[PDB]
C-alpha cells in the first residue's frame, strides 16, 4: 500500500465530493429552468385572456 | 515445466476462484 497521509486524504475525499457537487449544481440549474418556464407560459396565457376580456 | 518461485505453485497452494463481494465508497463520497 502507498496511501498518502490522512491529512491529505481528507483533501482527496473533498476533491471527489467537489466533482459530485459540480454535477449537482448543473442539475439544480436545469431544475430551475424547467420550473420557471411553465410559469412564464401560464402568465402569458393569463395576460392574453385579460386582453380578450 | 518450470515453476516460478513467486507463483503459488512454488508453494503447495492452488487458487481456484477469486471474487469480489461488495464495492463501497468513502462516507464523504457516498
Amino acid at each position: 500500500a502507498a496511501r498518502p497521509p490522512e491529512e491529505v486524504k481528507a483533501a482527496f475525499d473533498d476533491a471527489i465530493a467537489a466533482r459530485e457537487n459540480e454535477q449537482q449544481y448543473i442539475r439544480e440549474a436545469e431544475a430551475y429552468t424547467n420550473e420557471v418556464q411553465p410559469r412564464a407560459n401560464g402568465q402569458a396565457q393569463r395576460i392574453l385572456e385579460e386582453a380578450r376580456a | 515445466p518450470v515453476i516460478n518461485p513467486n507463483s503459488m505453485a512454488a508453494l503447495g497452494i492452488e487458487v481456484v476462484d477469486v471474487r469480489i463481494k461488495q464495492i463501497n465508497l468513502p462516507t464523504e463520497v457516498s
